[PDB]
């Protein structure tokens, strides 16, 4: 199964564009795979219903 | 991944005429994110068109650019024997995709091949390889058959050959054959022949050394 | 205001937006009209917007509380900004979990 | 603006709404007043009011 190593982004920061997330451009992924070393470089943000567009 | 299928694979129009490619896409792409490309043989690629209908700083306004969504076009309004290349189309809404590419040939005139033929020199020799050269130079259509005579006898699975990209200029071709004999037999023979056939030709020619 | 959490432990903070029968109500008791309340952590974010008007009539009130609540994490900071219909909060609870429920029952307890 | 799909899939589009600290800020990026943003489609129905205020 194609495992996608998250590094330091989650998934919604490479969702929306974060800069240290340029490498996560057009990915795909049999298992996206979440670090807890992972953090966020952007403009604030709130995601209402996060969980679910995540999923 | 959006697949560019394009549109003919092969087309041969003469000089002063119009060239029409087409590109298929197999997603609705915007028309602000296609390109396309020149490539002649050797080359890099150069960019003609950017956003499907602008024009790149350096091109002739002969090239035009057309399409929406999954129909794009480039016209070549006027020929030339320099136009004589492939040209591809990208999509640059997602990670950059190109097409298979559209081969466009010049006509010309048919030209019959200007026909030489080489022995193998004492210093190859010396090697034990003997190779036969036969050219075909300066003709046109690209189409020509080149069969070697071994004391007027057909060889075959000895002879290979490589043919030049349509020229830039003058839009004509041109044919190196090889026939690779060893040394000794290169000397159980004496009379080596090139016979050409082609469009300009009225009858086939026959070009030959002798020894041995 | 902010109100950051500085402890090992999770703050549970319980607030509410009270909305007025009259607009005579809104005046009087916040001088200035209808304004928002807005409730926001480094999680969270939580915009209230008052509105106006009559209600079911309760004890002598015409009018009604929207009770919400916020969690702040160590490290987090709660932070108030109002504009005017804030039922504050006075502190917080501490919010763990556990061997804890709740029933409904009428059962004697013995 | 509009953005018809006229493919033979789902798009799914990301996007979001400012919410200054002042109301300054406000008038500044935008000149006009904390307004509205109305994403509609022919199922869905998403209104965004602004609340502007110091996070
Ligand atoms: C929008 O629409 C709704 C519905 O039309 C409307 O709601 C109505 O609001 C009014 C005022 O906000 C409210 O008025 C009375 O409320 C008390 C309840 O009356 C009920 O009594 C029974 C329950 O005990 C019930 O079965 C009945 O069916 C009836 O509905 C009533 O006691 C009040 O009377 C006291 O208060 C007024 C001042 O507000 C005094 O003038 C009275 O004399 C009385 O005071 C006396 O008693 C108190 C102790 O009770 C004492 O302290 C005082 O000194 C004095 O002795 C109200 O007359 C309606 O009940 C309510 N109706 C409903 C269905 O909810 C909204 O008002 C509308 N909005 C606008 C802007 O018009
Ligand atoms: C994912 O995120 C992690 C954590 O943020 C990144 O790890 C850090 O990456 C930075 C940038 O590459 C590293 O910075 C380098 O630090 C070296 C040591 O200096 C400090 O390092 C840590 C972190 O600050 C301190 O704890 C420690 O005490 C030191 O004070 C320096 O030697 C480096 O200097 C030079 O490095 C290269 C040249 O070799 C160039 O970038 C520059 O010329 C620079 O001058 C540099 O400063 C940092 O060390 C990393 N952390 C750790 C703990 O090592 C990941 O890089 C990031 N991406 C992934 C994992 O893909
Ligand atoms: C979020 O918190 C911040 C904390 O400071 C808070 O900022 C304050 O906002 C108010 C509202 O803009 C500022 O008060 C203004 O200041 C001057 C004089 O006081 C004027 O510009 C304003 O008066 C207006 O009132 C008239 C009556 O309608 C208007 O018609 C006219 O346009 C006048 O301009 C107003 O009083 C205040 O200065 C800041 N505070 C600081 C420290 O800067 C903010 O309001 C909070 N958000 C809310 C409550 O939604």
């Amino acid at each position: 199964h194609q495992i996608l190593d998250g590094k330091n982004c989650t998934l919604i920061d490479a969702l929306l564009g974060d800069p240290h997330c340029d490498d996560f451009q057009n990915k795909e992924w049999d298992l996206f795979v979440e670090r807890s070393t992972a953090y966020s470089n952007c403009y604030p943000y709130y995601v209402p219903d996060y969980a679910t567009l995540r999923s | 991944d959006i697949v560019m299928t394009q549109s003919p694979g092969t087309l041969s129009l003469s000089p002063g005429e119009r060239a029409t490619l087409s590109c298929r896409t197999s997603q609705g792409v915007s028309s602000s994110y296609l390109a396309w490309y020149q490539q002649k043989p050797g080359q890099a690629p150069r960019l003609l068109i950017s956003g499907s209908s602008s024009r790149a700083t350096g091109i002739p306004d002969r090239f035009s650019g057309s399409g929406s969504g999954r129909d794009f076009t480039l016209t070549i309004s006027r020929l030339e024997p320099e136009d004589s290349a492939v040209y591809y189309c990208q999509q640059y809404a997602t990670s950059p995709t190109f097409g298979q590419g559209t081969r466009v040939e010049i006509k010309r005139t048919v030209a019959a091949p200007s026909v030489f033929i080489f022995p193998p020199s004492d210093e190859q020799l010396k090697s034990g390889t003997a190779s036969v050269v036969c050219l075909l130079n300066n003709f046109y259509p690209r189409e020509a058959k080149v069969q070697w005579k071994v004391d007027n006898a057909l060889q075959s699975g000895n002879s290979q050959e490589s043919v030049t990209e349509q020229d830039s200029k003058d839009s004509t071709y041109s044919l190196s054959s090889t026939l690779t004999l060893s040394k000794a037999d290169y000397e159980k023979h004496k009379v080596y022949a090139c016979e050409v056939t082609h469009q300009g030709l009225s009858s086939p020619v026959t070009k030959s050394f002798n020894r041995g | 205001v902010t109100m950051p959490n500085n402890d090992k432990f999770d703050k549970l903070y319980i607030w509410g937006v009270h909305h007025p029968g009259t607009d005579k109500d809104q005046t009087n008791l916040y001088v200035q009209a209808s304004g928002r309340v807005i409730v926001s952590t480094k999680r969270s974010q939580q915009t209230v917007i008052p509105n106006i008007g009559s209600r079911p009539w309760v004890r002598g009130v015409s009018s009604i509380i929207s009770i919400y609540w916020t969690i702040v994490k160590p490290g987090d900071i709660l932070l108030i900004n109002s504009t005017g219909n804030l039922i504050a909060p006075r502190g917080y609870f501490k919010i763990q979990s556990g061997k804890s429920s709740i029933m409904r029952s009428d059962a004697h307890i013995d």
